[PDB]
RNA sequence: CAGGUGGUCAGGUAGAGCAUACCAAGGCGUACGAGAUAACUAUGGUUAAGGAACUCGGCAAAAUGCCCCCGUAACUUCGGG
RNA sequence: AAAUUCCUUGUCGGGUAAGUUCCGACCUGCACGAAUGGCGUAACGACUUCUCAACUGUCUCAACCAUAGACUCGGCGAAA
RNA sequence: CUCGAUGUCGGCUCGUCGCAUCCUGGGGCUGGAGCAGGUCCCAAGGGUUGGGCUGUUCGCCCAUUAAAGCGGCACGCGAGCUGGGUUUAGAACGUCGUGAGACAGUUCGGUCUCUAUCCGCCGCGCGCGUCAGAAACUUGAGGAAACCUGUCCCUAGUACGAGAGGACCGGGACGGACGAACCUCUGGUGCACCAGUUGUCCCGCCAGGGGCACCGCUGGAUAGCCACGUUCGGUCAGGAUAACCGCUGAAAGCAUCUAAGCGGGAAACCUUCUCCAAGAUCAGGUUUCUCACCCACUUGGUGGGAUAAGGCCCCCCGCAGAACACGGGUUCAAUAGGUCAGACCUGGAAGCUCAGUAAUGGGUGUAGGGAACUGGUGCUAACCGGCCGAAAACUU
């Protein structure tokens, strides 16, 4: 029931729809992918099936990952990822070297996207959780940006595990749930996602049919 | 349009500028659009009219100087904020409109006073 | 060239005239009331043109009853109808957004 | 060119213009000028571009380098030799060498200079 | 804020081996008919013979 | 050692001016440097819509600001304001 | 009802959408009062206090930029 | 306990916990017709507004809301901020004292220090381990985060009710607050962009430009970062239950939800959704690659040396970034720069010429200038290279 697709993110854009609303859409080019692999619960343990996706000279990838596309019949691809299947196979629906091409989505339906988000260093309070800080006049004394009390006094003598403070943000791994669909182009296998979609322009993006649609 | 900004109003019922009070629609609301229900208060009046200084009065804003979005993707912005003052039932105080309104009204349900506006925009 | 060119070229619009910021024009809009459909138009000055192809909007100013109003429209909308150019302006910039505050005389473009 | 990420050389960035019209006008009096990398490194599009107004070569060309430069020998030379010797090169017309750091500050140094 | 305890000898050593230089590798150069070891990042300057080997 | 120290001289263009800006004569670049788009602190800058809702308190900031010409209230000790 | 009034945010009026502060009064002056001066007063105040116009990052609610630190490398090298 | 010092009210910032529950959720009784309510039981998942006055906590008032909960944590929180009050030295009023002075009486004024050693917490690395050395993809023991709610419409003016009024249960639409991602739009910013302009100095002068004056000022402004912007989310369904409601049914020929046994039952709990995670020392699994030598010796699960697979350092970079790490590239190369062409920003360059006494204007000409985005180009630099890195057995 699940379906999935590897894919990159070209960037935003906006069409206009039937009604003549305006639609901003992100166009993911949910490229050619390759099996390359089949997880079976007697052998494994759990069902899920891998994706290559990615052209590569095959002069970049090492023995034992040439070795591993080998015994697949199938030529080095640049990113290797695991679609998860329910815990059961049925034992069928998908052949090693068999190809997925855009169109195993529709107009009109719902997908989830996840990716990687985009980097923002080392962050602030303000910026990182969305803190308030102190006042800009009336005597603050360089405090503006500055987090204030961490916890409470002699009980207890500690900081709460968990409590929020400034570290590095962004690089996370990122779902977005019930994305739509707007067009699937097969010429140029291209789907038109309408919203925003996690990560930079150019980075790797798994695109899975919606489970709560 | 938010709490303590002050309003012109768009309609002959003797006041000149009310002051918003709150936004209706909901627990801390913050800003408020074409469309939206105020409670205010009457800061100018012209002299000898039906409304007096000090009124607490409900109000419908009817222009903006922020530009809205509409759903086709175009924005309408004017010069000056301007609301109407209203009845308990959605109708106004006055007898008529000066200026444009917007077309959110006709969403709201404001059918009377979209039918008095000398435009409609 | 973009990357998206491909993605956008089947939406854009032809018909559509070259104006320039200065110009007066008459913008034909569809509306909807109920389920009648009729056509409104908006007479103004162009001050703005902000480039990007299919993502291009321009703005067109007016003063209606005592009250200035502005308008912003995708270029390729299919909302709009049709647009006519009225009068060719002579401005020296490129946002006219010191028109904001001009009214009568004083906001008035030259003819060329 | 690409604007300078991050604080820019010798304090405020006035002073970045100074140093890089000087450190041009020096390359290209000298034909080869040692200076720390990052100013070289700074230098190599900047000095390029003044060598391609050069390769064009008309009086506009020629007042557009004069914007930067101040010496007009200087541009004289560049407009008489260092254009006309480039003109069959499209772009690379300097080079940057990595040079052993100086005592005081451990500065990483580097040569830049013409091709030939 | 002020120690409040001198730190042992193990702590205060643990800490101090950490503080160390890092070690450059160095490659070939035949410049002038004589071999010499530069940093491999100073190859070119080497053989322009823009390095004093002093 | 960013503090203190009496007197004399004192140019140009703009300016009412010994203010201020840019310069002359004449001095000087003053004694750790080189890099690098972290948080945060300091010192400056800009900010949609609103406009004191901030706060003990309009604190701080913003604002006004010049020459010429009109015009200018209560009150007053007749000068003022 | 005060630089004096505890009770007390007395009470009445004004100002505010809402005023323990403010202004005008009442007199029930805990505990005013005539050179330790009483009551007024134009002008004046980096005094205290209340209100308005204008203006604004004070705030709704923050965002971005540059420089000096912080950070990295080389040198010197403390303190409680 | 603390006097060789344990900083005192209120506010701010950041919280965390309890439940004696304010709302939302579930129930029994009712002097519950319906809508509304009263009271008690269960329930802590989330939520619980903005202002006027006062130093205030408290309180009153104004406008809303589903609601505007009560408490603990040194009356949480000053090596996090403030300093209005209280509680130093000045001064005044009232009262008390002959006086010096006093006053839980009032009133104006009145320095808030510290470079983080340890634990703690937030991030990021180095080392070793995980019985050969490596590379890719993974399971999930166990955790973290999240959890809010309104209005309108249909059912239906139906049930109920003399009338007034007016539903339960189900089904839709549109919101508010909050959060995450993103830059297409709108808006902000913009210190190597474009234009105009004041003062002065300079480029010999004119013309054209440049330095300095907050980026001198003013008008715009691609990229990046952003919210005031755009999208999405808090769901459906199971399981074991709370109060409560039962079925069958004795002890105790009746009855009884209970003693045997079986059901229904909530935002609480557990799965389900998102994220972390094998240092999970029980150190997991599926795979693929190397799969090999030499010397010395006390012949050792011994010390060295040299390799393979594979890395690392160096080099060219990044929308990755404090260092480190991460990702990409290294001539079999489009990695950065240059260069050519676009997109976009600005707005009509210089020179020449024509018109005008001149300030200026028209033509050449959608001109010229230009950063970040896209594509071509082998011109410059990615080099003529170093450092690490693979196995006693044995028992069944
Ligand atoms: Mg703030
Ligand atoms: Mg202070
Ligand atoms: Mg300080
Ligand atoms: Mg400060
Ligand atoms: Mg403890
Ligand atoms: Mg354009
Ligand atoms: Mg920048
Ligand atoms: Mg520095
Ligand atoms: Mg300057
Ligand atoms: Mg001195
Ligand atoms: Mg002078
Ligand atoms: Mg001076
Ligand atoms: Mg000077
Ligand atoms: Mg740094
Ligand atoms: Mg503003
Ligand atoms: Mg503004
Ligand atoms: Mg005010
Ligand atoms: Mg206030
Ligand atoms: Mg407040
Ligand atoms: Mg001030
Ligand atoms: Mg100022
Ligand atoms: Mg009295
Ligand atoms: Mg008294
Ligand atoms: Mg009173
Ligand atoms: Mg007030
Ligand atoms: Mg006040
Ligand atoms: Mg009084
Ligand atoms: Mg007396
Ligand atoms: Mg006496
Ligand atoms: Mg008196
Ligand atoms: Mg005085
Ligand atoms: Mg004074
Ligand atoms: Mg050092
Ligand atoms: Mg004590
Ligand atoms: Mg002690
Ligand atoms: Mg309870
Ligand atoms: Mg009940
Ligand atoms: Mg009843
Ligand atoms: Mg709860
Ligand atoms: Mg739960
Ligand atoms: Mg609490
Ligand atoms: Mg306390
Ligand atoms: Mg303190
Ligand atoms: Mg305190
Ligand atoms: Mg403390
Ligand atoms: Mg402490
Ligand atoms: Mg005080
Ligand atoms: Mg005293
Ligand atoms: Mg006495
Ligand atoms: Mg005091
Ligand atoms: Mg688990
Ligand atoms: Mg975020
Ligand atoms: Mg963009
Ligand atoms: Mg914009
Ligand atoms: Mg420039
Ligand atoms: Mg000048
Ligand atoms: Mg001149
Ligand atoms: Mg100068
Ligand atoms: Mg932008
Ligand atoms: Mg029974
Ligand atoms: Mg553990
Ligand atoms: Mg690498
Ligand atoms: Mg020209």
């Amino acid at each position: 029931a699940r379906k999935g697709i590897l894919g990159t993110k070209l960037g935003m854009t906006q069409v206009f729809d039937e009604s003549n609303r305006v639609v901003p859409v992100t166009v993911v080019k949910a490229g050619p992918n390759v099996v390359t692999r089949i997880r079976t619960p007697e052998r494994d343990g759990y069902s899920a099936v891998q994706l290559a996706y990615g052209e590569i000279s095959p002069r970049k990838v090492n023995k034992p990952l040439t070795g591993q596309y080998t015994a697949a019949g199938v030529n080095p691809r640049r990113y290797l990822a695991e679609l998860r299947l329910d815990d059961s196979d049925a034992a069928t629906e998908y052949q090693v070297g068999q190809e997925l091409t855009a169109e195993i989505f529709a107009d009109g339906s719902y997908v989830d996207v996840t990716g990687t988000s985009k980097g923002k260093g080392f962050a602030g309070t303000m910026k990182r959780h969305g803190f308030r800080g102190q006042g800009a006049s009336h005597g603050a004394q360089a405090v503006h940006r500055r987090p204030g009390s961490i916890g409470g006094c002699a009980t207890p003598a500690r900081v709460f595990k968990g409590t929020r403070m400034a570290g590095r943000m962004g690089n996370d791994r990122v779902t977005v749930l019930n994305l739509l669909v707007h067009k699937v182009d097969a010429e140029n296998g291209v789907l038109l996602i309408k919203g925003a979609v996690p990560g930079r322009t150019g980075g790797l993006v798994m695109v899975r049919s919606a489970i709560k649609r | 349009i938010q709490q303590e900004s002050r309003l012109k109003v768009a309609d002959n019922t003797g006041a000149k500028e009310i002051l918003c009070i709150r936004v209706l629609g909901g627990s801390s609301r913050r800003y408020a659009g074409i469309g939206d229900v105020i409670v205010a208060t009457v800061k100018d009046a012209i002299p000898g009219g039906n409304v007096k200084r000090g009124d607490v009065v409900k109000a419908v804003v009817v222009r903006t100087v922020k530009e809205r979005r509409r759903p086709d993707g175009s924005y309408i912005k004017f010069d000056e904020n301007a609301a109407v003052i209203i009845k308990p039932d959605n109708d106004p105080r006055g007898t008529r409109i000066f200026g444009p309104v917007g077309r959110e009204l006709r969403e709201k349900r404001f059918m009377k006073i979209i039918s008095l506006a000398p435009e409609v925009l | 060239m973009n990357r998206l060119d491909f993605v956008d070229k089947p939406s854009l619009r032809d018909d559509i005239p070259a104006f320039n910021p200065g110009d007066t024009i008459n913008v034909h809009v569809k509306v909807i009331e109920g389920a009648k459909e009729r056509l409104q138009v908006f007479k103004g000055v162009v001050i703005r043109r902000q480039g990007g192809g299919i993502r291009e909007t321009f703005t067109v100013r007016k003063e209606s009853y005592g009250v200035g109003v502005e308008r912003t429209f995708p270029v390729h909308s299919p909302n709009i109808d049709h647009i006519e150019v009225v009068t060719r302006g002579d401005v020296r910039r490129a946002k006219l957004y010191y028109l904001r505050e001009l009214r009568g005389k004083k906001a008035k473009i030259k003819e060329k | 060119p690409k604007p300078t990420k991050g604080p820019r050389l010798g304090g405020s960035s006035s002073h970045q213009k100074a140093i890089l019209a000087n450190l041009a006008t020096s390359l290209f009096e000298h034909g080869r000028i040692t200076t720390t990398e990052p100013k070289a490194r700074a230098l190599r599009p900047y000095a390029e571009k003044l060598i391609t107004h050069a390769k064009k070569g008309a009086l506009h060309n020629r007042r557009e380098v004069l914007k930067k430069l101040r010496d007009k020998d200087v541009v004289h030379t560049l407009f008489a030799e260092i254009g006309p010797f480039f003109a069959d090169r499209d772009g690379g017309y300097t080079r940057i060498i990595k040079i052993e750091a100086r005592k005081g500050d451990n500065a990483p140094m580097a040569v830049i200079e013409l091709v030939r | 804020a002020v120690p409040k305890r001198r730190k042992s000898r193990s702590n205060t050593r643990s800490r101090r081996s950490q503080w160390k230089a890092a070690k450059t590798e160095l490659v070939g150069v035949t410049v002038a008919g004589h071999a010499h070891k530069v940093p491999r990042r100073l190859l070119k300057a080497a053989r322009l013979g823009l390095i004093d080997f002093d």
